[PDB]
RNA sequence: AAUUUGUUACAAUACAUUUUUUGGCACCGCGACCCUCGCACUUGUGGAGUCG
């Protein structure tokens, strides 16, 4: 169940609670949402990358919760339960972001995880649904 | 006697068009209304310095557009005939 | 005739909020409206374009200088449109 | 073509605001369907009166908010 | 007694000068119709009161006008 | 997005929708207009200060032509 | 079927279905059609300036400008200028043609109607007279 | 009630001080005696006067002002 | 012939159409205006062979011998 | 073992001078503190004090 032109054409569409399109191994074909949506939920899939996007002016959170997210190829991210390992393998959201959620992944876990994730990423001002201060 | 009939004729011309606002739309005129309210297809948005901003679809009003910029060759006295 | 004129009309006793080319957002209860949208409003409070808010009681605006109406989201559901 | 209802508005003193955000006062004498008002004069907003009765255009009318309810 | 479209009509072939929506004009008067679109000969460009320059013949688009006067 | 010949005929599409202040109200038009006055069903008003997209939602909202400067196609239905 | 046959200065002839009341067919090969007659083989014969036609060609130079369809298949054409032209039905052949002698003007001699028996053929004339050709 | 067109036929019969502000202009009026009348706000003032508004007088003729840039009227 | 409009646009050009608003059609098209940004002076001028125009620009129109 | 005809209804095929399309265009939030523990359908939502 290849994530398809077809496939995004008979997806749901809707106004959420921003205008949100309802979602497969690999994210691909995203071109045939043409660039019409503020949020893409791809929650309870089985993607394993964050990446294959093209460009998307509009897109501006993506939920991605339970899927098996284990390495990163816009301005909330929700990557709650997945499996992120390396405090490095996060390094890649510094290109990027206010809302940023990591919860249950492996990575929580380690040494520092908090700290390294703002100085790495210092454009976030909330973290796992927690403000980030100053101290 | 109308230009309003011209500009109906004038029908899936690649053209330039020019706003009160000055931006420039580079598109193919797929329609026109009968109060200048100009339907292009294969769009292309630039402003008079900056970078530029492609779409498939755009609908733009009648007040709105101050000169049409018309396509290279075209036969006008013919146009003009009832 | 108008169908949005139509969902003005409709909208009538309910808060609509409403905002002018000055930028100066008001809500309330629509009292009435006409074809040009010459809306009244009841118990509005007036936004200013910077930011302070001041209540006021019987607001009348002219459709000409309105921007844009928001209707409560009920009016969606019928009969209006079909 | 219909006429605008400020037959509530008749014979009150009411707060037009009036284009390039300048305000003027007075109580309502008459109006028309274009919206033009005939009103017995007041003052432009510290505050001075000019007029003893005063005709504004339609065109120019923002709003026309009641200062009596 | 005295109304404007009447005015305007006699006051055909005669000087006038015309503001606009800003800078003065002044020429002599061709002709007028209902719409108060005006055409005008030896036009004088009065940049604010400053005849920056003659054109001549010219042709005024009435939504640009603020008053006619002599 | 489709090849449309009219506005009328692509009813109920999600619209970017640009106005004369500069805002972009974003939804599906419900009804047009014979001045183009537009009935959006979730609207949404984007709006840019002199650096990044600030954003409101609205709601069902009755957007008038006069204002209305272009119409922009943001999505297919549903 | 048609149960009227029409035939109008647009210079067509149309066959006409009338319970439904509209056309059943068109005609249009003449090029105003100003007589018709029925064959008592069930067909009609239309004309027109030079060209007499039939209908379910007669050979004419220029007759231009009534038909009468005898029980024998003969097909009679009185022209404007006169002259009667004679056909057989069948080919399409012109037997003969003939001149009127006018009256006691030369624009006057003409044949507006004409008809046979139910062997005889009878001509009213734009002379005021009525002449039966055996 | 009192149209507005009513009004201006009275103004005119009286000729009295009638003080016009421009539509889009707040610097600016005028200051004369209504002489004309139209089917639209336009009519022509004779005896008219210019004035800049207190945030003196200048001279000024006859002049028509056209009725799209009228605000207000009094007399 | 030439135009002056409401954007401060001189439009020297060859006239092909006219109507009740006056919206032109314009052959052998010479705009002149002046792209700046305070302080500067720049004079700009582009040639255009074909070209539309709608009615509530024009300001003044005006024919030099 | 769909086609044609008639009638009824709706939609489409006019114009510039105030309300639409002949334009008046152009040159609460962020530091601090503390209050409230409440079952809803929302302009907005604690309060004192400091910063913008």
């Amino acid at each position: 169940m290849k994530f398809t032109p077809s496939i995004v054409i008979d997806a749901p569409q809707y106004y959420v609670d921003d205008l949100q399109l309802e979602t497969e191994s690999m994210p691909s074909s995203l071109k045939h949402l043409t660039k019409p949506t503020h949020i893409l939920d791809l929650t309870n899939n089985d993607l394993i990358m964050i990446p294959d996007l093209s460009r998307r002016d509009d897109i501006h959170t993506l939920l991605l919760g339970r899927n098996n997210i284990v390495e990163v190829d816009v301005q909330n991210l929700t990557l709650s339960n997945n499996s992120i390992r390396r405090f490095e393998d996060l390094q890649r959201l510094r290109r990027a972001l206010k809302n940023l959620t990591l919860i249950g992944n492996q990575v929580c876990h380690l040494a520092n995880y908090r700290e390294h994730v703002l100085r790495l990423v210092p454009h976030l001002e909330t973290l796992d649904f927690q403000n980030v201060t100053a101290e | 006697m109308k230009l309003v009939n011209f500009l109906k004729k004038l029908r899936n011309e690649q053209v330039t068009i020019e706003l009160k606002n000055g931006t420039t739309v580079w598109g193919t005129l797929q329609s026109v209304s009968p109060q200048m309210n100009a339907i292009l297809t294969d769009v292309k948005l630039t402003l008079p310095s900056d970078n530029i901003a492609s779409l498939q679809y755009i609908n733009i009003r009648g007040n709105t557009i101050r000169q049409i910029i018309l396509p290279d060759s075209l036969n006008l006295d013919s146009l003009l005939v009832d | 005739n108008g169908i949005p004129v139509k969902l003005l009309n409709e909208a009538q006793g309910h808060i609509v909020s409403l905002e002018l080319t000055t930028g100066a957002t008001y809500r309330g209860k629509l009292v009435e409206s006409e074809d040009s949208m010459n809306v009244q409003l009841r118990d509005v409070i007036a936004t200013e374009p910077q930011g302070a808010v001041t209540h006021m009681d019987q607001i009348f605006v002219r459709g000409s200088q309105i921007k844009f109406i928001v209707v409560p989201d009920l009016l969606k559901n019928a009969p209006l449109f079909k | 073509v219909s006429t605008p209802e400020l037959k509530k508005y008749m014979d009150k003193k009411i707060l037009l605001n009036i284009n390039g955000s300048r305000k003027v006062a007075g109580i309502l004498r008459g109006y028309d369907i274009f919206l033009n008002v005939v009103l017995d004069d007041a003052m432009e907003i510290n505050n001075h009166q000019l007029g003893l009765q005063t005709v504004i255009r339609g065109n120019s009318i923002i709003s026309l908010e009641a200062l009596d309810a | 007694p005295v109304n404007p479209k009447p005015f305007l009509k006699g006051l055909v072939n005669h000087r006038v000068g015309v503001k606009l929506k800003s800078t003065e004009y002044r020429g002599t008067l061709v002709s007028t119709d209902n719409y108060f679109n005006l055409q005008l000969n030896e036009a004088e460009e009065f940049v604010a009161g400053v005849s920056h320059g003659t054109l001549g013949e010219i042709f005024i688009r009435c939504n640009n006008v603020l008053y006619i006067r002599e | 997005v489709a090849h449309s010949s009219r506005l009328a005929n692509l009813i109920d599409y999600k619209l970017r929708v640009l106005t004369q202040d500069g805002r972009v109200y974003i939804g599906q038009l419900m009804a047009f207009d014979k001045h183009m006055n537009l009935v959006l069903n979730e609207c949404i008003e984007e709006r840019v200060p002199k650096i990044k997209v600030e954003k409101r939602v609205l709601g069902l909202t009755i957007l008038r032509g006069e204002q209305i400067l272009s119409t922009v196609v943001e999505d297919k239905p549903l | 079927g048609s149960k009227f046959i029409s035939s109008s200065e647009d210079k067509t002839v149309r066959i006409w279905e009338n319970q439904i009341n509209v056309p059943i067919k068109q005609i249009s090969d003449t090029a105003s059609m100003p007589f018709l007659n029925v064959h008592p083989n069930y067909f009609c014969a239309q004309s027109m300036d030079n060209r007499i036609y039939s209908f379910s060609k007669y050979k004419r130079h220029p007759k231009k400008i009534h038909s009468s369809a005898g029980y024998g298949i003969s097909l009679a054409f009185s022209g404007d200028g006169r002259y009667i032209c004679s056909g057989d039905s069948k080919s399409r052949l012109f037997t003969w043609d003939w001149n009127t002698s006018r009256l006691l003007i030369p624009g006057n001699k003409p044949i507006t109607q004409v008809d046979w028996h139910p062997s005889k053929v009878i001509c009213s004339g734009a002379a005021g007279k009525i002449y039966v050709c055996d | 009630m009192v149209p507005p067109i009513n009004c201006i036929f009275n103004f005119l019969q009286q000729q009295t001080p009638v003080t016009i502000w421009l539509f889009e202009q707040i610097g600016i009026r005028i200051k004369g005696k209504i002489v004309g009348f139209d089917e639209f706000m336009n009519v022509v003032i004779d005896e008219a006067v210019e004035i800049p508004v207190n945030s003196k007088g200048t001279p000024l003729g006859k002049i028509l002002l056209k009725g799209d840039n009228i605000t207000l009227i009094t007399s | 012939v030439i135009i002056s409009l409401r954007n401060n646009h001189k439009i020297i050009a060859r006239v092909k159409a006219f109507d009740r608003h006056c919206n032109m059609v314009l052959e052998n098209v010479k705009e002149l205006w002046t792209e700046k940004k305070g302080k500067n002076v720049i004079n700009r001028e582009r040639f255009i062979s074909k070209l539309f125009l709608r009615g509530d620009s024009v300001i003044v129109v005006l024919k030099t011998p």
